[PDB]
């Protein structure tokens, strides 16, 4: 069997456990953003309506 | 305090404020060279790092009677208001070049108008 | 086509007219001044502004 | 022998050259007539002269590289 | 690292990453588009944005009455080359024979053709200095794809079979940020160029 | 036999110096048409004739290079 | 065999070209931009057809490359 | 053995030209930023846009510098 | 043989790639900075960020330099 | 032989040279007759000595490229 | 033999980077802090961690090419 | 031997120099003219003593050139 | 045998990019104590240091050539 | 045999260099000279110890290839 696949393969599941300590705390409260403002806009309508 | 007028100055004078600049006797209809050479002392004495701001006090011509007191900050130039078409010029040494030779006469302008 | 020129003064307007070739100084240089031109902004130096003729002599000036 | 590529170094960098200086003239003659739109006829009549000028040296240099790889 | 080709036609390899990336992409698009909901969560919310992503850029580009036809083409499109970019850099495995399972945008032949059924395409809903300047936007768009992939993919070879044979962890893991910033970029450089071209030829 | 050689430095140089001269004019030009809109069409044509230049000179390095790998 | 170093040589200049003008004309198309960004479509159309000239003449160089790679 | 050196002219020249086009590029988006620190998204979108384009045509010289050492 | 040149001139031509790039970008940011002080880390982490994106293609010449050379 | 060589160099470098030159000094002239009309004859006229001075050098380049080619 | 050749290169292309890199960078930090003298720690501090980017990628190109003359 | 393209590069170099010095001074005295014309003595005179200056190590450099075609 | 080109080409690109770092940096200050004059002192200490720090590797360049010669 | 050709690049190689580096500081010395007539003599000291700094490189250049055409 080749050396390089397991080798660059847990480099790659290093760089995921590097990029989820330092990367899911922006996209996740950038879908939190985006969620907020649409229930917002949402919510606001409904709420103006009534 | 800076004065125009012989009334505010002998105001200033018995209640023994300091007084810098003093302009005395001006026509009944002024034109711009006087005020505009006590203007000139007035915004270059801002630019000389003394007074870091300083305001107007003068009488508004509302109507025939009521001539109401006003006071209206001279420098900085912080409360100006934006213009209906807001245009962009093509700044020929630069920017900052005509407003260091431009502000002045802004506020010599300012004081005239007052 | 003409550019109509207003030279004002704070005691009031001066000259009033539709010429063709302004040739205002400033403080840079020379700016020589056609009807189409872009917007921009110049301090005039104290000389004469040679309007294409009627030559004012500006004071200060912007 | 190599005369033919001595002819090619010679179009080249006239090509080279004339492409710089024709770039730099015709950018400045377009934001002149940009930044002031009614004397397009002037600035082209002198940015023609001006191109003429510049690439006249090259077209000689082609024509050099004619008699080079005639050699 | 030959071209492994079972039928002389075409190549066997480049032909199985199409059918995983195929099935990948429409798994994440029925995983994403599961039920409707009216406030979005999970990943509906994601789809929705990846959506008016593309809308946004279809509204950069052309008018939105003339362009709203192509915005199922542009995600797929967008979502396709993403996950195809993506793919070379987790296994690229190695087998006995000459090479199977790269990826397929670093295949010439995959990123050529696919530029060039976006231009069949962008002819379909739509003198001679004309025509070479499209035979020359269809083969750089193709160029571009495959090469700004396929230097990465060698490159992560190289670092992948020097770390192997005998310390060298942190150049490929900068190497391989770096590589999945290039993916995403050059998808979304292919789907808006796909989609300036588009609106050149509509209006 | 270096014909081949001397074509594609001919075609290498003449792509530069059209790459250069044609970056130069658009980059002006986009200028122009972006510190004032309204005669956007009176800045592209003087645009095209400029690189009509800059890559004309060019285009007969091309064909002269097509020429030196016929020889 | 020379003319592997003659395809490279004109894939190179045709590289260094290419990016020098779409440099430039991106590079003032963000100023543009940034002095006025109401003018993005105006200028971004503008912007590609310059890119689309700045790579045209390279890539027909590059085309014609793999002409010079074989002989 | 003279396709080692092809490639690496090949890659260098691609190298130089990619460098200049995004010196040009990144250095007149992070000036325009420091004109207004409200456009920054925008610039920064545009400014990977740009570099995507100055950065492609010479990894085609990349690769195409491994198909010239690989012959 | 000429493996070492190859190597050489691919990082050479990388360094003057990096060099002109990161000189543009850098000086540019520090007239930024000297322009409007109070925009120092916006400006400089996007000064890092084209410092990174101007020297991607020359630490990929880097690396196949090193290829050139063991061959 | 290879004074063929020597001559088209000369030629070449003195074109590239004398067109980057003219090229800035006529661009430049554009530029000054178009913000200042009224001037255009004596700024042109010195433009031209300019022209003058900076292909003196240049022509003198061909006239050794004649002298190279004879040897 | 090429190997001397090579390592020259190699810091000759370095120098002319960093010297060209370095002079932007130090120009236009000298031209900002004419126009703004009480920034002096700030744009110092600036250039020399950008002139340690623009000299540090030759510098690995320096070493290099002792790694090449010593093959 | 090849001394006579070695006197010829040397005659290039030196058109290269002088015709970029030339250019940026004899252009910026055009652009100085058009500021304010009135000074056209001073900037004449200032401008042929930087053409003396621009010019001489050319000048030096050809007359080597002359000592070198004989060797 | 090529130990003296190469010390050549060493000292010839240090040369041309200290000349054009040098030329940036003494050109910017030139006009920086023409904008504000009392700022000479501080302008002519930056430049100076400003000198050193583009000639420190080009210095270096030329030591290694004399090794280059050497060997 | 090739000390001629390495002596001729290292004089045009530092004459190029010296003629950018004196066309920068001249061009804009003498604009600031058009600027302002006040200060030509404190313009013309820092100009020509300017000259000084980048045609010392250049000195050294020519000596050195001296040297190599001895060698």
């Amino acid at each position: 069997s080749g050396g390089t696949i397991i080798y660059q393969l847990l480099m790659f599941i290093i760089l995921l456990a590097l990029l989820r300590k330092f990367a899911w705390q922006p996209l996740m409260n950038i879908m939190k953003q985006r969620e907020e403002h649409i229930a917002n806009e949402i919510d606001q309508a409904e709420k103006r309506r009534q | 305090i800076i004065v125009i007028g012989r009334v505010g100055l002998s105001f200033f004078r018995k209640r023994n404020m300091p007084v810098i600049l003093d302009i005395t006797r001006l026509p009944d209809q002024p034109s711009f060279a006087d005020i505009k050479e006590i203007a000139r002392k007035t915004v270059g004495l801002f630019a000389d790092g003394t007074f870091d701001e300083l305001y107007m006090y003068y009488n508004h011509y509302v109507s025939a009677i009521q001539q109401e007191v006003t006071e209206r900050k001279l420098l900085p130039l912080t409360d100006l208001a934006e213009n209906k078409q807001r245009t962009v010029y093509e700044f020929e040494p630069s920017q900052e070049e005509i407003l260091d030779v431009l502000l002045p006469q802004y506020a010599e302008s300012l004081i005239y108008g007052a | 086509k003409t550019i109509h020129v207003s030279v004002v003064t704070p005691d009031g307007p001066v000259y009033e007219d539709d010429v063709e070739m302004v040739s205002v100084k400033a403080k840079s240089g020379e700016l020589g001044i056609l009807p189409g031109h872009i917007p921009l902004v110049a301090p005039l130096e104290i000389s004469a502004a040679r309007l294409k003729t009627q030559y004012i002599a500006v004071s200060g000036g912007f | 022998s190599l005369g033919v590529l001595a002819a090619a170094i010679a179009v080249g960098l006239g090509a080279l050259g004339a492409g710089i200086g024709n770039g730099l003239i015709v950018s400045r003659t377009i934001e002149g007539i940009a930044r002031q739109p009614e004397l397009r006829p002037v600035l082209q009549t002198t940015m023609f002269i001006g191109v003429a000028l510049v690439e006249a040296l090259p077209i000689i240099g082609v024509v050099f590289s004619f008699i080079y790889l005639g050699r | 690292p030959l071209v492994e080709f079972l039928g002389l036609t075409f190549n066997l390899s480049d032909m199985l990453m199409i059918t995983i990336t195929c099935l990948i992409v429409f798994i994440i698009a029925v995983a994403a588009t599961r039920s409707l909901q009216l406030r979005p969560t999970g990943m509906q919310n994601f789809m929705e944005w990846v959506f008016d992503f593309v809308r946004g850029i279809i509204n950069s580009t052309m008018d939105w009455q003339t362009g709203g036809r192509f915005l199922t083409l542009g995600v797929t499109l967008i979502m396709y080359v993403f996950v195809a970019n993506m793919l070379g850099l987790p296994f690229s495995v190695h087998v006995n024979g000459e090479l199977w399972w790269k990826s397929p945008t670093a295949d010439a032949t995959v990123t050529l053709t696919l530029a060039v059924m976006v231009v069949a395409l962008t002819h379909y809903y739509g003198f001679p200095l004309k025509i070479i300047e499209e035979f020359a936007n269809t083969l750089t768009l193709g160029l571009r794809l495959f090469g700004n992939i396929y230097a990465g993919e060698i490159l992560l070879g190289l670092l992948a079979s020097l770390g192997t044979h005998y310390g060298a962890a942190i150049p490929m893991m900068v190497w391989q940020a770096f590589s999945i910033f290039v993916g995403t970029i050059q998808a979304f450089i292919f789907t808006m160029l796909t989609m300036v071209y588009m609106a050149h030829k509509v209006s």
